[PDB]
């Protein structure tokens, strides 16, 4: 490919690009969620 | 990769339900109820489809289709494992009664009754028993709970689409 | 369902129906038109019978056409014209436009 | 197709040329792109 | 009333009336355990755990 | 959510607001043809006398130029 | 049609146009061509003011629709004849009429699949329609239309 | 948030990171995808300041409009642009020292 | 594709299947079929087909028409369909066609 | 007065949406059978259609993403050389979208600020049956003109 | 197997082929309607629910087309009874019936009705003696099929239908209520007793029992019971047929003369305002004088036919039915030099109507409106095509919004109404006033929403 189609392609391979979803906030929410109820619960 | 890649277009509201798991057909004139729902399902890690329905090419057969299968012309609608789910009304709900999990996930609601929103501490029984003769009224010197308290005057909402 | 040849058949007499009653008669309140479509309908099937042509068929179905709606044109314009000379017989529209335009001034008179 | 030849060119573009003019009986027809153009007169001046 | 008379009349000659069937019909309902065209079998299991939760 | 008022007239139409919508011109003409679209025919309509007041915003600066409706600049 | 093309000329006067004209059929008889048709559109206002050869921008423009039956030599000389004309501004080569657009690039299947005499025996205004045409125009040449519109008009008469 | 950070609190890189992202925000504003740019009112858009973490982790993008009624028109969709800000800085905005979360 | 252009290229209605529908016309009705239908002069039969089997065998003229189809048409239509008019690909198939009349086996 | 203009004059419940729509609805009803792409789109994608061209594009006059509008692999060809081919001759402007607000099937209300989807569902068939007031003056010259031919004729 | 043979009874029998006898016609209607009916119930036999047939034993009668009367017997075994073990036999019955009515028609082979004679002979060998046993359709199923799905007759039509239809006359002495009891309760239920040859004639309700004094009309008085309707029906079957024939031959007879005068005359139509038999002999009085008329230059002109001699600004004249021919010639001769200025006023009038048809159209496509009305109000055509221009010219502007509630109509003076749907316009109304109208009805909106919004 030349430079414009080089540069088109890594423009579509940046724009539409597949993310790592690591579900770490709703893990960080279950953990305050249980620090919560052992805070409530126990004294 | 052995095919070009092209969009996903069908005049039929059925080729939307047999490809995806999770569609969802809103207009852009309606940002915020789009908007709770993208947070919704993207908070149970579930893949979803939306479809905007300004600027389509079959949008008299689709706002048509959307009206039987939904009774309300409400949009958006979230459809989920070829069911219908509903509007924010409808989503809102099986988030109050933790079973917005069980939908996205598994495409089924649960039919258990009784509530799990309304718990202390862990969740038992606790009293769900049948009592015999009934009589849960005519004890007047029952088990009431504890003291609940209520607002005075509403607090002033951050934003109008805060909730 | 319905069958294909009698689909395609049906999709050409009414495209060319629909020039006929709209743009060429300029005649809006039809009444009973499946009488009409299906008796151009069997007598394209007679001529079918036949096996005159195909076009020709369709030219003549739709001169017969615009024959009937002609005359239903023609039979409902008498029975008009001698409605409205004797002034003794009123139509239901003539009746609940009467009856609308009465009440509305009536409301006219509760202002 | 009726083609035009080298004998009936100048007729048939001075009858094109006259196609929109400002004195007319008869109603203009429409363009390739569905609108009215500007009508002139006789020397090409556009009214 | 009468075919309500004829219920209870057949559940106390067999056993001591116990009403618990009423209160499993609010917390449990048909088309939860998979039983909607089958209401004979749905009041026979709720009788049936009733009579179950009372010992 | 709720439809404004109705208007009855004209006459008093053209005293509620600053114009009128019958003009009185009486513009007479026979052009049979169809008439010829606007180039920009979803526009805001810019009638003759009517300023364009440009306001061009910067980081150190501010310019403001008034322009009239054939592109004459009215004020430096 | 095997050759199209608009032609944006200067409005200039109705002798000078017609020399222009003349020229570019002269130019291609002369080539061994044949004119399928050539039709004027009129004076309209372009959204793009095209200059001239001395670099002044006009408002007003004549286009001409020309329709050529030419081989490739020669509507190559036709063509550097045309696009250097001092009264044309722009003229677009419609080279896209044998075939239709989006089979080259398109499915790979339907390449060898249409048939070139369909688009080649029509006219261009057959091939690229203009808003006003339609289908139902096409059925009413064929539907005996002089016995059918005379009662069109029986309803405004009178009133 | 309550306050809002200088801009010599902050590293002279990320002065420099947030002043490339205000330059390349103010200049295509208008170049946002269309389904976007139909219903945003830019009558009433004001971009003031970026500013950014030390190592420019996240950037906050500071803003306002002239009438505040009109605000609640303009808040949703500009929260419909934060992947296009990411596009904007990944093509737009050379020596990055990371890929930031806007906000 | 590449077989199936040679295929076009040589055969003569190989694309027109038994349904007498191709596929670019039954996804373009308006474009691939005729717009109006004449009742007038129908040419019937050829009888003349024998001598052309294949289109490498009459390249007189475009799109491989032989000159028994050219009989009542005026001389615009058959000047437009002559050795001149041809496309690049078109005198190309004729050169070769020039050189499969000399050294072929079979038709 | 004049005799002619009561017998041409049909009285009418309610005029209609536009005056064909119960001859297309009865006919298509029939054409179906039923017991009581487009064809002319990709023949409109040209360079003499500045509509068509710009039905597919946005405000500005570019092309909007595949997820908002998907298309036919065609079509998008078909539109992407007739607006390159009307913005060469200057029938179409080389910023912009002149026929925008034509194209928008989702239109909010004069007295709205956003569309709303429950306008949709409305079907409203005149149930009280509003008489407008240039009507009624209509049905007062028809019914003076029927007892003006009752007391001659 | 029997598609082609029923294919081809169907075609033979059809009432819709018999036009020029309407006695054939109806008796062949009812005898569809007895035979749709007796493979109904004859499926509802082979389906389960076996209910007593309407007819058990009847001849039915159809005609034929010489291009010949076909009368066939229907009978029934003595012993019939809705048991399983009859439900076998009657099957055999209709299909003896059905091939009786086919063979009579000369339409079948020997063959194929040897094959059904075979089949119904082997079905009453296998019911004696129990077999067992572990498709294509018969006489009877195929026969439903190529009745319902081809050969139907068209449905009767509702009462809906037939108020817009101007077919349900009444006369207002009676009262109203009289008539909506007659109407009402008499048309919704018991329109199914009514007769499906019925269906082409209008109803009028009057105070007397008779069979028409328009032309092609009936009447019917005060509420009834709908047998009385029915041996009302039943005594004078023949005046209500010579009716409708005559009706159709005045109607047929109107338009060959009409076509004729517009054919020989170049002209595009006959208007008529008067009584037709006052207008019969202008129409042939004009026959007989029509190449006096090419003599004159009366051509190429729609032509009126009123009572007072006149001619309109629109381009037709108005000829008056009473007229002899020695007065034929001074009116011919009164009228000769206004003719090409009638002529010339007919193809404005024409042009100024495809003009602004159009500009309703356009704007109708631009805009989509809920109606577009400039034929209501009495005015010069100048006046609708500049009302239409006007619309068409502002149609782009209007466009962001949605004006399927409001009616554009033309007016005298300005309408605006919001909580109906109406807006009616003068012609002459300039165009950016009401955008600046609509512009300033969205910025008060968007203030409205601005200051709710932050009023919360």
């Amino acid at each position: 490919v030349n430079k414009q189609t080089q540069k088109y392609r890594t423009k579509l391979r940046y724009r539409f690009r597949q993310p790592s979803v690591v579900p770490l906030r709703q893990t960080l929410q279950q953990r305050h969620n249980t620090i919560l109820e052992v805070l409530r619960r126990r004294r | 990769s052995a095919t070009r890649w092209l969009p996903f277009v069908s005049s039929d509201l059925k080729d939307y339900l047999n490809r995806y798991w999770a569609v969802m057909f809103t207009v852009g004139a309606r940002p915020i109820e789009t908007g709770h729902i993208r947070h919704y399902v993207s908070w149970y890690c579930t893949r979803m489809k939306v479809v905007l329905l300004d600027h389509h090419v079959y949008v008299e057969p689709l706002r048509q289709q959307l009206q039987e299968a939904s009774r309300t012309p409400e949009l958006p609608l979230l459809f989920v494992n070829k069911k219908l789910v509903g509007t924010l009304r409808d989503v809102e709900l099986l988030e109050r009664e933790k079973k917005l999990k069980d939908v996205l996930h598994f495409g089924f609601e649960w039919r258990v009754g009784g509530s799990v929103a309304a718990t202390n501490g862990q969740k038992s029984l606790m009293g769900a028993l049948p009592a015999p003769y009934g009589d849960a009224e005519f004890f007047r010197g029952r088990y009431r709970g504890p003291p609940v308290a209520r607002p005075v005057v509403s607090l002033p909402t951050l934003h109008p689409f805060a909730l | 369902t319905l069958s294909p040849e009698r689909v395609a058949l049906r999709d050409e007499l009414a495209r060319k129906s629909r020039l006929v009653a709209s743009e060429g008669m300029r005649y809006y309140n039809i009444f009973w038109v499946r009488k009409p479509l299906d008796t151009m309908e069997k007598e394209y099937y007679e001529l079918k019978r036949r096996g005159v042509d195909h076009g020709e068929a369709i030219r003549k179905v739709l001169q017969g056409f615009y024959s009937g709606l002609a005359v239903k044109k023609r039979v409902a314009a008498i029975q008009a014209e001698e409605a409205k000379l004797t002034g003794r017989f009123i139509t239901m529209r003539e009746a609940t436009v009467v009856l609308g335009v009465l009440a509305k001034l009536h409301k006219e008179q509760l202002t | 197709i009726n083609y035009v030849p080298h004998a009936q060119l100048r007729e048939h573009i001075d009858k094109e040329l006259d196609k929109y003019v400002a004195g007319k009986n008869e109603p203009y027809p429409l363009n390739f792109v569905g609108q009215m153009p500007f009508l002139e007169d006789g020397d090409g001046n556009i009214v | 009333e009468a075919q309500a008379l004829v219920q209870r009349t057949l559940e106390c000659i067999s056993r001591p009336v116990s009403a618990a069937s009423r209160q499993l019909s609010r917390t449990i309902t048909a088309e939860a355990v998979g039983l909607d065209n089958a209401p004979g079998h749905y009041t026979n299991f709720l009788e049936w755990m009733g009579r179950l939760t009372e010992t | 959510a709720v439809p404004p008022p109705r208007v009855l007239g004209g006459d008093y139409f053209k005293t509620r607001f600053g114009y009128s919508l019958v003009k009185n011109s009486e513009m007479t003409q026979g052009p049979v043809d169809y008439s010829q679209l606007d180039m920009w025919g979803e526009m805001p309509r810019y009638t003759s006398d009517m300023v364009f007041l440009y306001l061009v915003s910067r980081r150190r600066n501010t310019y403001a130029v008034a322009y009239t409706y054939e592109g004459k600049r009215i004020l430096n | 049609v095997f050759y199209s093309f608009v032609l944006v000329m200067k409005p200039r006067q109705r002798r000078f146009t017609s020399q222009a004209l003349r020229e570019i059929g002269v130019a291609v008889y002369s080539n061994g061509g044949l004119i399928r048709s050539i039709t004027n559109e009129g004076i309209m206002r372009p959204y793009s003011r095209f200059r001239d050869a001395d670099n002044t921008p006009l408002t007003y423009a004549r286009y001409i629709i020309l329709q050529l039956d030419m081989g490739e030599e020669e509507m190559g000389k036709v063509d550097k004849i045309i696009r250097e004309h001092q009264d044309v501004l722009m003229a677009l080569k419609l080279n896209n009429l044998e075939r239709p657009v989006g089979i080259r690039s398109g499915n790979k299947e339907l390449q060898a699949a249409y048939f070139p005499l369909d688009t080649f025996t029509r006219l261009e205004e057959e091939i690229n329609w203009s808003p006003q045409t339609s289908a139902d125009i096409y059925t009413q040449l064929e539907m005996n239309w002089k016995e059918f519109s005379r009662t069109r008009w029986s309803s405004f008469l009178r009133n | 948030v309550r306050l809002l950070r200088h801009e010599s609190s902050m590293s002279p890189s990320a002065r420099a990171f947030s002043e490339r992202v205000a330059y390349h925000l103010r200049r295509s504003l208008k170049a946002c995808p269309g389904h976007i740019a139909e219903h945003i009112d830019f009558t009433q858009l004001i971009i003031q300041e970026v500013l950014g973490s030390r190592r420019s982790k996240e950037i906050y993008i500071v803003w306002f409009t002239v009438d505040p009624g009109a605000r609640f028109e303009l808040e949703p969709r500009l929260h419909q642009l934060n992947h296009w800000v990411q596009q904007l800085i990944i093509k737009r905005v050379k020596r990055r020292p990371h890929i930031p979360r806007v906000t | 594709p590449v077989q199936k252009k040679r295929q076009e290229q040589m055969l003569y209605g190989v694309n027109i299947p038994e349904t007498r529908q191709m596929k670019f016309e039954e996804q373009h009705p308006l474009l691939a079929g005729a717009l109006r239908k004449l009742e007038g002069q129908p040419k019937g039969f050829p009888f003349w087909y024998r001598k052309y089997p294949t289109r490498r065998h009459a390249y007189e003229y475009r799109f491989s028409i032989p000159v028994e189809m050219l009989d009542g048409y005026n001389d615009d239509v058959k000047k437009a369909l002559s050795k001149g008019m041809m496309s690049i690909q078109e005198k190309q198939f004729a050169q070769e066609a020039m050189y499969m009349e000399r050294y072929a086996e079979h038709d | 007065g004049r005799e002619g203009w009561l017998f041409g004059q049909q009285v009418q419940l309610h005029y209609h949406r536009f005056p064909d729509e119960q001859l297309i609805t009865n006919l298509s009803r029939w054409r179906t059978g039923e017991t009581v792409p487009s064809p002319e789109v990709y023949m409109k994608l040209n360079y003499k259609n500045p509509a068509t061209i710009s039905r597919f594009l946005t405000r500005t006059g570019h092309m909007y993403p595949a997820d908002i509008l998907p298309l036919n692999p065609e079509a998008v060809v078909k539109l992407r050389v007739a607006k390159a081919q009307a913005i060469r001759i200057g029938l179409y402007p080389r910023f912009g979208n002149p026929f925008w607000f034509r194209s928008q099937k989702f239109r909010p209300k004069a007295y709205q600020e956003n569309y709303d989807p429950t306008t949709y569902s409305t079907k409203r068939t005149v149930e009280h049956f509003a008489y407008n007031w240039v009507q009624t003056d209509r049905i007062r010259r028809y019914f003076r003109e029927l007892e003006a031919v009752h007391t001659s004729g | 197997m029997y598609k082609k043979a029923l294919h081809s009874f169907f075609l033979k029998v059809h009432p819709d082929f018999f036009h020029h006898n309407r006695s054939q016609q109806t008796v062949n209607e009812s005898s569809v309607a007895r035979l749709n009916e007796l493979l109904s119930w004859a499926k509802a036999f082979k389906s389960g629910h076996l209910q007593p047939p309407p007819s058990s034993s009847f001849t039915l009668t159809f005609y034929r087309k010489p291009d010949t009367i076909i009368q066939s017997t229907f009978e029934l075994p003595s012993n019939f009874a809705p048991s399983d073990n009859h439900r076998g036999t009657v099957e055999r019955a209709v299909n003896k019936f059905l091939r009786d009515l086919l063979r009579r028609a000369a339409c079948i082979d020997s063959v194929t009705e040897s094959i059904s004679e075979a089949e119904d002979a082997t079905a009453a060998r296998a019911e004696a003696k129990p077999l067992r046993r572990r498709g294509p359709k018969s006489l009877l199923d195929e026969a439903v099929e190529s009745m319902t799905v081809q050969w139907s007759l068209t449905p009767a039509p509702t009462l809906q239908e037939l108020i817009e239809a101007d077919q349900i006359l009444f006369s207002r002495d009676l009262s109203p209520l009289q008539s909506a009891a007659a109407l009402s309760t008499l048309q919704r239920h018991l329109g199914e007793l009514n007769y499906s040859a019925w269906e082409s004639m209008p109803v009028i309700v009057s105070n007397q029992f008779s069979i028409g004094d328009l032309t092609g009309t009936i009447t019917i008085p005060w509420d009834f019971t709908p047998e009385q309707f029915h041996s009302f029906m039943a005594h004078n079957e023949k005046g209500v047929a010579r009716c409708r024939e005559v009706a159709i031959q005045y109607a047929s007879t109107i338009e060959q003369l009409i076509a004729e005068l517009c054919t020989a005359l170049e002209l595009d139509d006959i208007l008529v305002s008067c009584s037709h038999q006052d207008a019969l002999r202008l129409m042939e009085l004009l026959h007989r004088n029509r190449e006096l008329l090419i003599q004159y230059g009366l051509s190429k002109l729609t032509l009126e036919v009123g009572n007072r001699h006149a001619t309109r600004a629109n381009g037709v004249v108005i000829i008056n039915c009473s007229l002899t021919s020695e007065q034929l010639r001074p009116w011919l001769k009164a009228i000769s030099p206004k003719l090409p200025l009638q002529q010339r006023l007919y193809e404005l009038s024409k042009q100024m109507l495809e003009s602004t048809l159009w500009h309703l159209k356009e704007f109708r496509t631009m805009v989509e409106p809920g109606g577009v009305d400039a034929f209501s109000n009495d005015c010069t055509y100048a006046e609708r095509l500049q009302w239409s221009k006007e619309l068409f010219r502002i149609g782009p502007s209007l466009a962001p919004w949605d004006w399927s509630e409001m009616t554009f109509v033309l007016s005298p003076d300005v309408d605006i109404d919001w909580a109906n749907g109406l807006l009616a316009l003068p012609y002459n109304f300039d165009g950016d006033a009401l955008v600046r109208y609509v512009e300033e009805v969205q910025q008060e909106a968007k203030s409205r929403k601005r200051e709710e919004l932050l009023a919360a």
